[PDB]
């Protein structure tokens, strides 16, 4: 199961000028393209190595969709501050996801489109692609607006059309990389702590994709609040990694399991120590 | 304000004394956006840093990746300083390699 | 290849 996904952000700069507008697209887990309104001569650039051989009408076109949304966001901007009656000396952050969730077989199983103002939900296209979801009554405006509009349905065209017939086009140049499932480095480690007693930390490296879980069991129960837990993190070599640890009593360090979930593996491991 | 970020300080490989590694800092789960990353060895600061994986937390958290070819020593210290608003003041963060 | 607002402004 494969995803193309694509993360927009648009913040304001009062007396610093023009708001950054920037995107940020995604295959998998895997990076390839990038837009910064920073950059002076603003342009699409490849962000991923086998992406760079589509051609120059590929990357103007891309140029042109982004620059266009630029301007949107910039009056988008201006709205949120008329619903809210908020300050015009604040700045503010407006977010944005687009993408589809794609079976191996070209079907798609899930696709997104869906705004958040200020780091707050905003409005949202429903799982069935038929009408907005609005947060509150200062996003509920704008969901009459493009419901008489018929906004809803253009969405529901480039989720269908374009990102699924885009995806296999990319599924078939990137593959080296794309194609790819490489399984974990477990093992779980122990470590002496002032306190008195121990704390075991599980271990899972150089995995790829990205979507794993880790866990911890006292003979057969989980521990879910005792354990803790940093977020899966990027190694930088294409794979990932994330670990999770737990406190024991010095002499049962081993009455507790670590388990681990992924694509590359083709049974569930199970560890102790 | 928005949420507090998470810095994990670390290497690509776990790392083995004269051998060419990575290190990463990698910052993630706040809000708002504008944010500054350092990343600093014995003190000063390192010239060029890279930047990556900017993303939503599915809820719209922010992700920031700083990453730095570097050999480890037995003599060196290394660390990341994040500034973000909704801190007091910069926590810089060590690089332990033995996690 | 990314979606467009299409000036589907709020």
């Amino acid at each position: 199961s494969h995803s193309l996904r694509y993360f927009v952000t648009a913040v304001s700069r009062p007396g610093f000028g023009e708001p950054r507008y920037m995107e940020v697209g995604y295959v998998d887990n895997t990076e390839f393209v990038r837009f910064d309104s920073d950059a002076e001569n603003p342009r699409y650039e490849p962000r991923a190595r086998w992406i760079e051989q589509e051609g120059p009408e590929y990357w103007e076109r891309e140029t042109r969709r982004a620059k266009g949304n630029e301007q949107s966001f910039r009056v988008d901007l201006r709205t949120a501050l008329r619903y809210y009656n908020q300050s015009a000396g604040g700045s503010h952050t407006l977010q944005w996801m687009a993408g589809c969730d794609v079976e191996s077989d070209g079907r798609l199983l899930r696709g997104y489109w869906q705004f958040a103002y200020d780091g707050c939900d905003y409005i949202a296209l429903n799982e069935d692609l038929k009408t907005w979801t609005a947060a509150d009554m200062a996003a509920q405006i704008t969901r009459r607006k493009w419901e008489q509009a018929g906004a809803a349905e253009r969405d529901r065209a480039y989720l269908e059309g374009e990102c699924v017939e885009w995806l296999r086009r990319y599924l078939k140049n990137g593959n080296a990389t794309l194609l790819r499932t490489d399984p974990p480095k477990a093992h779980v480690t122990h470590h002496r702590r002032p306190e008195g007693d121990v704390t075991l930390r599980c271990w899972a490296l150089g995995f790829y994709p990205a979507d794993i879980t880790l866990t911890w069991q006292l003979n057969g129960e989980e521990l879910t609040q005792e354990m803790e837990l940093v977020e899966t993190r990027p190694a930088g070599d294409g794979t990932f990694q994330k670990w999770a640890s737990v406190v024991v009593p010095l002499g049962k360090e081993q009455k507790y399991t670590c388990h681990v979930e992924h694509e590359g593996l083709p049974e569930p491991l199970t560890l102790r120590w | 304000i928005q949420k507090t970020p998470q810095i994990q300080v670390y290497s690509r490989h776990p790392p083995e004394n004269g051998k060419p590694n990575i290190l990463n800092c990698y910052v993630t789960q706040f809000h708002p956006p504008h944010i500054e990353i350092q990343m600093l060895k014995n003190g000063k600061k390192i010239p060029k840093v890279e930047m990556s994986d900017m993303s939503f937390s599915k809820d719209w958290s922010f992700y920031i990746l700083a990453h730095t070819e570097f050999t480890p020593t037995e003599t060196d210290t290394y660390a990341c300083r994040v500034k973000h608003a909704s801190m007091a003041e910069p926590k810089t963060v060590y690089w332990d390699r033995d996690m | 290849i990314g979606p467009g607002r299409a000036f589907y402004v709020i």
